[PDB]
């Protein structure tokens, strides 16, 4: 799930025809120390002491737009008319669009 | 260029005469069926006499 | 590479797309079977058809379009037509139940269960394609099945896929002819839903299509085939840049960037100048100047808008055929000098020239003339607000006496949504003069 | 009766109703029940599993 | 009528066949290029220039044969309709008499 | 163009001839229309000759 | 569209005085003609 | 695919469907015996909207016949097409109605509703997904009104998601023969307006005049009148079965028709009516068709809406036409009588064109009308009811059956409420 | 060397093994009599059959499988079939008394006196074998005779032979179809007995097997012949790595090591991508890119599971036919980038690739396609727990009202074994959730 080195032109949506970015990647790791203890028994069972992703994931008005120049009051709703929907802001391919614009005077 | 022109010209007539033979065969089958129907009617004719 | 996808929603959108694909197979010399002659053009699907067809090692030119429908009636005989062998069987989306002219019925009752399937068709088209610049959406504002079903799909394709273009094509409602009085209900519903998502919406009206033909094509008795012939020519002309090169090549990306001035309003108007009968073409001469006069003659537009009642912002001309830069630049210079033509003082230049060597072809058993120099006129003017102005007084009376709502509230809406569209429109009309004001 | 004005009030307080999540399969594929399809439902949602 | 129709079928079929082979050989030969193989020196000749036909006359032949088949099919359809009507009238008359 | 126009006119003449014969054939059917002709023969849809269809 | 509200108020009065003469339902279209 | 199951009611209906069904069989080219003769490809595939398949290429009608008197059923069985109808579909009772509405609505209905519902659901499960149902019956018919009002009520909760098409004939205004008929009609319409979604209005007196106008044949048979209405009901159903750039669903039509829910009553309009010399004296052109389509004499349903105004109008055109003429004809009539419509709705015209001509003529049409002309109909029956209820003539029968005057009170009141509905909209 | 033994238990397991063996003779061209043509392949029993058939100096290919049954009907009728001369008479282990759908009746009443005879078959097969990597157990969870009898034999073969693999294959109970109401009873009984002994259990469901049959194979009316042909193809594909070579060859040990994450749970899912009708294959094309999406397309899995409702741990693809490293390594790289594919982060790598050059062949009188590029997709995900969760809320009801127990306790059991199995399942579910929790 990492980005490779140097030859970073052979793996892009250029061939994927991907229209929702795949996954953010990086090339950097802090120098890890640690005897990397084992904290389960036989089943992925975390020993009660150690923490996990504590059941975080377990398992339309949103659209791309720039505010540009459309009446402030209409634009203000649009921002709210974009957000306040975590059913489309959290997970499951990403569900998350972008935004831009500029204010008025 | 001249050879290509002649080739497409030939291809046209090929196509329509293809299709023409096709409908001729279909119509021949249709008259087969109707001839057989007349034969059956003639077969049925006899008894009332 | 350079390709795009066509979609045909509404039972009206299927016969027109049929003619378009019927037109498209001619210039490539496609036989109805699905294969070329013994001549060598087949492969992995890479030739003039690669942008349009998918002729893989199987040798069958597979068109890159999906025809979606909700009634088995009109979608079956085409599946028994002449090129049904060409068409991918499960690309021809059929249904068993109609939307009954109801946007919401198609948009809610039946839309959920079928969009997932067509989304599967979209993705399995998406994976096989390479560059896929945009989509070709063929619909209709008074969509009996077009209205509701197009909206939901263009929502779903927008939200998952937002980084490309989406090209929209619908018949505009006839200003004084209405084959349905619930047509204003969904039409404004479609418009307000599409303003914030649609990239490029292009309209057309059948009345003036008829009005043209008995004017100069001289046929007092055309047919839908004739109607579909003209519009199919329009989309053929705009895609000739993809099909053929020229002095310069232009793309839909340029069309989007250069045509729309500002957000919301993205509704230019098409036009095709050399509309004339074969006999009138026979003993007359065509040159750039007169067709440049003809293209801007007010009676040659398919949309009932007096251009003098409005003002121009953009004008795109796409010369397909044997032309030279000299006369056209001189001719357009004279056009700039004209006084009756009134672009906004805001735009110094609003002209996007397209040059294509290829003379447009006639269709066998057709009705058009034989043209050497053609031009397509996609343009946007302020004379269009009257149409929506026509719609609102039509709609404002109707909603006050709220006819037919018993059906709409009867299957699961309320009046708030109908409220939104009116101030949505009231925004569009009020914006139209504000930008119309210099 | 101003039954004209009633019809306004009839649809003004008409609220709305609901559809039913059902799906389809084929060319002429029929209206295959999505709801509890047994294929893609929300089955594991009850306080009885595991414990 | 059956006999006549089958004869016309055969004639148009043989001409179709001939255009098929000539088209195939033309396409196969057209692939030639200057540098490739299948490149041979011969002497010239006069059968190279032998004269037998002209394109407009050939097209005349084709169109005339087309017309022949067209008329024969028309006649077949007419005869079929006549047969059906005759059958109808016969059945009705017998019915009334027996009643 | 002229050749295309010339054959265009021929199609016009032929479809005139086509639409004409449709009319006379249509006229013929109306002449033999049972509803128009009101023959007293098809009223005996009964099996026995002594009994009629009411 | 206007940069300054002063130009906004300048524009609206210029079209308000020119309202009836101008064509178009919103009275922005051009009277023109000889 | 979507399909329709038909219901055959009333003793008049026993004739109605009989003529209606044989027209379909003759239209589609099936013999009386039932073995279809393959002649037209298009009619072959779209026959399953109405007919199921039987062995040996036999197309079983998906219609149910119901009555009480065996003799009529014996006659329709002994007809030229009685063989194509099923003994399964022949459900009935062993009693005489007295043609009493209440007896057919409360007494005789009770022991037959169970059986008849089984047959329809047997047929309903025989098919997959329907548009809805249509019923041939009469509002003035004694036994048909009793059965139908029961059946329509039961099927409502059974399938509240389908099309409850109704076809009823309005008795002659001048004479009803049955003197208790207005009692029968007013009772039936009370539930009918409650239950129905679509209804056709048909009158014999208009049909009698049409025989005097275009048939010109002096003495017809009642079946000849049925032949006309069967042609009309066939023409509207041609849009479903046949291809062409015209949308077929009755709901697609219905959503184009009804301004407000209480609008269920609709009137027909039909295609060239021709007399002896005029068959060879007519130049069949869309103008002269369209002229004839909106002729004050060409109407056959109730009366002349010249008295009233036109709410919604829909003409479907069957033949080789095109969008242009129907457009200009629509413009011509729109300019012909712009004021004769209502300002409440402009563009109240709904157009569809069927490209498949009938077997017998090329260019045809059908019209369905919604105007303000029905007021004359029920204002007539209004006083009829009041005058007879003024002195409660022929009432001991219904009280003996178990009926009371209070039922009449809301029935007329509901009827009166609908009368105010028509005008105060239009006026 | 590289050989194994197959076992066919339950009256369901008897036709399926036959068709597999029927399939197996085709790719080797084995005649029904038992001998090859005059061409030379016989010997001491050493050729492509040496792993599957035992064609000794007698010249007769003897399949290395045992058909065990408790009712003479199906076992005797196949003994009069077409290949009965090939089969070993008392390898066709028949029975005179049934398990009566009862696990323990099959497990106790009759299995005792028969297993020893079957054990003699095992050892007399074991001694002659050389490599004997493992076993191919064909059974069913709702085994009318499979459930009880497969359990007892598995126990005895586990205790005497614990050094080799045991490969299990059972029709998973139909989630919404239950041809028996004791079918849950014995199914949970089978599960709890097998969790602590079974090596690799692979399931499949008939309902989805039909679902493709009319979806892409387009057969509304197929039969078990088609069904057994499908599964016979599946086991043929997994044995192709044994039968032939490729770019790389993989053995059952590698799968076992690479499929099961953690002990107990050893239940992955099978799927075969190029499933299409012949005519649809006729004018279309197949390559790695599209078949990759189809095999991971959620509706192509023969198990009623939504991968989006779960998360991936293991996935194995075995490419049988003409493929190249370049596209496949790129194509899988596309899948890793895919967002819908939600592997557990525990495994950055969760794929096992098997390349086999051999194009899969068609069977005469068959219904399959003409496959050159094939892949069977073996995978394991967390979305499987619903099936067992479906069984327990089924099972808990009946057990609370203890239906049919009067039989089971009547012929020799009690509630303790029933008591034990439920918390084992309750353990599995929380285990399935604890692995699902990261
Ligand atoms: N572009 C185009 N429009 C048409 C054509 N024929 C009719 N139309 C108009 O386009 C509209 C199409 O909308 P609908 O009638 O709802 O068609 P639909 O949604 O596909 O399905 P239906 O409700 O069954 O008709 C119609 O109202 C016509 O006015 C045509 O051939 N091409
Ligand atoms: N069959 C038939 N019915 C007719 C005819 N003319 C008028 N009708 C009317 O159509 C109505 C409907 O028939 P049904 O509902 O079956 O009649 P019913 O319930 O038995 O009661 P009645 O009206 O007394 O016959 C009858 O009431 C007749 O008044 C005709 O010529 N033939
Ligand atoms: N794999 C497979 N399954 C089948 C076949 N025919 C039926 N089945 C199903 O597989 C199940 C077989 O389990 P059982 O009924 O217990 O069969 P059994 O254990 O061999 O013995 P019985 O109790 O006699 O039937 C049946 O319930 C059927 O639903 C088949 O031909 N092949």
């Amino acid at each position: 799930n990492y980005s490779a080195n140097q030859y970073e032109k052979a793996y892009l949506p250029t061939y994927l025809q991907n229209w929702s970015p795949a996954r953010p990647t990086k090339e950097k790791i802090a120098a890890h120390e640690g005897y990397t203890q084992i904290i389960a028994n036989d089943r992925g069972h975390l020993l009660p002491s150690v923490p996990r992703s504590k059941a975080s994931p377990w398992g339309i008005p949103p659209a791309k737009v720039t505010l540009t120049a459309r009446t402030t009051t209409a634009a203000d709703n649009l921002t709210k008319w974009i957000h306040k929907n975590p059913d489309l802001l959290n997970a499951c391919n990403g569900l998350r669009p972008e935004i831009s614009g500029k204010p008025f005077d | 260029r001249k050879v290509g022109e002649r080739l497409e010209d030939m291809h046209c007539w090929k196509s329509e005469l293809q299709r023409e033979i096709d409908e001729l065969s279909s119509e021949t089958d249709l008259m087969m069926a109707q001839k057989l129907r007349l034969q059956r009617a003639l077969d049925a004719t006899s008894v009332p006499y | 590479m350079r390709e795009c996808i066509s979609i045909h929603v509404g039972q009206a959108g299927v016969q027109i797309g049929n003619a378009c694909w019927e037109l498209y197979c001619l210039e490539h010399g496609i036989q109805p079977d699905g294969q070329m002659p013994s001549d060598k053009t087949i492969g992995g699907g890479d030739d003039s058809f690669n942008t349009f067809f998918s002729e893989t090692g199987a040798g069958k030119h597979v068109p890159r379009a999906v025809f979606v429908d909700l009634e088995p009636t009109v979608v079956d005989e085409v599946r028994t037509g002449t090129y049904r062998q060409l068409f991918h069987p499960e690309q021809l989306i059929t249904g068993k139940e109609d939307a009954a002219n109801n946007y919401a019925r198609g948009h809610y009752t039946i839309g959920k269960e079928i969009v997932d399937l067509v989304l599967d068709r979209i993705r399995k088209l998406a994976d096989l394609c390479t560059g896929l610049q945009g989509f070709l959406i063929f619909h209709s504002f008074g969509g009996g099945t077009g209205s509701g079903f197009a909206s939901l799909l263009m929502e779903r394709l927008s939200v998952d896929y937002g980084k490309k273009s989406k090209l929209e094509f619908a018949i505009y409602p006839a200003p004084q002819v209405s084959t349905a009085v619930v047509e204003p209900y969904n039409s404004i519903l479609t418009t307000h839903t599409t303003l914030e998502h649609s990239d490029c919406a292009f309209m057309v009206d059948n009345e003036a299509i008829y009005d043209i033909c008995r004017r100069n094509l001289d046929i007092e008795r055309p047919t839908y085939t004739n109607l579909n012939r003209l519009i199919g020519q329009i989309v053929s002309s705009i895609t000739a840049s993809l099909r053929f090169d020229g002095a310069l090549n232009v793309d839909l990306t340029e069309f989007q960037t250069n045509l729309v001035p500002y957000p919301r309003i993205h509704f230019p108007l098409a036009t095709y100048a050399p509309v004339i009968s074969a006999e009138k073409a026979y003993h007359e001469q065509l040159s750039v100047a007169e067709i440049t006069n003809a293209c801007f003659e007010p009676a040659n537009q398919m949309v009932k808008c007096d251009p003098r009642h409005g003002k121009y912002m953009a004008c795109c001309m796409l010369y397909r055929g044997d032309v030279v830069p000299k006369d056209v630049n001189a001719a357009i210079a004279t056009i700039k000098t004209k006084r009756t033509i009134q672009f906004v003082d805001w735009c110094p230049t609003g002209f996007k020239v397209g040059i294509n060597y290829q003379p447009p072809t006639v269709v066998p058993g057709g009705d058009l003339a034989k043209v050497q120099r053609a031009v397509c006129m996609l343009s946007n003017t302020t004379a269009i607000a009257e149409a929506w102005a026509r719609l609102d007084h039509k709609f404002d009376l109707m909603y006050a006496k709220r006819a037919f709502v018993h059906w709409y509230v009867g299957e699961g809406m309320e009046e708030g949504e109908f409220s939104e569209a009116r101030e949505d429109l009231a925004a569009l009309e009020k914006d139209y003069e504000e930008v119309g004001v210099d | 009766k101003n039954f004209i004005n009633t019809n306004a009030a009839d649809v003004i307080m008409g609220v709305a109703k609901k559809p039913k999540p059902i799906y389809v399969d084929k060319r002429t594929g029929d209206k295959h029940d999505l709801e509890t399809s047994g294929l893609f439902p929300k089955y594991i949602n009850k306080k009885d599993y595991g414990i | 009528q059956i006999r006549l129709n089958r004869e016309h079928k055969e004639s148009c079929e043989m001409n179709w066949s001939d255009k098929v082979e000539v088209y195939n050989i033309d396409d196969t030969c057209s692939r030639y290029t200057n540098e490739s193989t299948q490149v041979q020196f011969y002497p010239h000749s006069s059968k190279f220039e032998e004269s037998a036909s002209t394109p407009e006359t050939w097209a005349k032949f084709n169109h005339d044969n087309l017309l022949r088949a067209e008329r024969e099919r028309l006649a077949s359809v007419n005869l079929r309709k006549l047969i059906d009507c005759i059958l109808r009238d016969t059945a009705e008359d017998l019915r009334l008499q027996c009643d | 163009n002229k050749n295309q126009v010339v054959e265009l006119t021929e199609r016009k003449r032929q479809e005139k001839q086509q639409e004409q014969e449709d009319n006379m054939t249509e006229i013929t059917n109306l002449l033999h229309g049972d509803l128009l002709s009101e023959n007293p023969r098809p009223v005996a849809s009964s099996f026995g000759s002594h009994r009629v269809v009411l | 569209t206007f940069p300054t509200e002063a130009d906004r108020q300048r524009a609206l009065k210029a079209h308000k005085e020119e309202y009836a003469v101008r064509q178009g339902t919103l009275r922005m279209g051009n009277y023109t003609h000889p | 695919m979507r399909e329709i199951v038909h219901l055959q009611a009333g003793q008049c209906g026993n004739q109605i469907g009989a003529k209606f069904w044989e027209v379909i069989s003759d239209e589609h080219g099936i013999d009386p015996t039932g073995t279809y003769h393959g002649d037209s490809d298009l009619q072959l595939e779209r026959i399953n909207v109405y007919y199921n398949e039987a062995t040996g290429g036999k197309y079983v009608p998906r219609a149910v016949l119901v009555d009480l008197e065996p003799g009529t059923m014996d006659s329709v069985r002994s007809g030229p097409f009685g063989q194509i109808f099923r003994p399964d579909n022949f459900v009935f009772g062993q009693s005489g109605a007295g043609n009493n509405w209440a007896k057919g609505h409360y007494t005789e209905g009770a022991e037959l509703v169970d059986s008849v519902l089984d047959v329809v659901r047997k047929e309903a499960e025989s098919c997959d997904c329907l548009q809805g149902f249509q019923l041939t019956h009469s509002l003035g018919g004694g036994t048909g009104s009793g059965m139908g009002t029961l059946l329509i009520s039961k099927i409502r909760e059974e399938y509240p998601d389908r099309i409850m098409n109704t076809f009823s004939v309005v008795p002659s205004p001048k004479v009803s023969d049955t003197v208790v008929e207005p009692y029968n009609a007013t009772l039936s319409v009370h539930q009918l307006v409650e239950n129905t979604d679509e209804t056709y209005c048909i009158d014999n007196e208009a049909l009698y005049d049409i025989c005097f106008r275009t048939l010109k044949l002096t003495t017809p048979t009642y079946g000849d009148l049925n032949h006309l209405v069967s042609a009309t009901m066939s023409g509207v159903t041609t849009c479903l079965r046949f291809p062409g750039q015209l949308n077929a669903d009755l709901r697609k039509l219905a959503v184009n028709m009804v301004p407000f829910p209480r609008l269920h009553f609709f009137m027909p309009g039909f295609a060239p009516l021709t007399s002896r010399g005029s068959q060879q004296y007519r130049a069949l052109t869309v103008p002269e068709l369209t002229q004839q389509m909106f002729d004050a004499k060409n109407m056959m349903a109730a009366c002349d809406p010249r008295h009233g105004r036109y709410l919604t109008v829909a003409a479907v055109f069957r033949g080789r036409m095109s969008m242009k003429e129907v457009d200009e004809q629509m413009l011509n009539v729109q300019n012909k009588n712009s004021s004769y419509f209502v300002e409440w709705i402009p563009n109240n015209v709904k157009t569809a064109v069927c490209d498949i001509p009938p077997r017998g003529l090329k260019m045809s049409a059908t019209f369905i009308g919604n105007s303000t002309a029905i007021q004359e109909l029920f204002k007539r029956i209004s006083e009829q009811f009041t005058a007879m209820f003024r002195r409660k003539a022929f009432l001991h029968w219904y009280t003996g059956e178990g009926m009371d005057e209070m039922e009449f009170t809301e029935a007329e009141s509901n009827m009166n409420d609908l009368v105010s509905e028509y005008q105060q909209y239009q006026d």
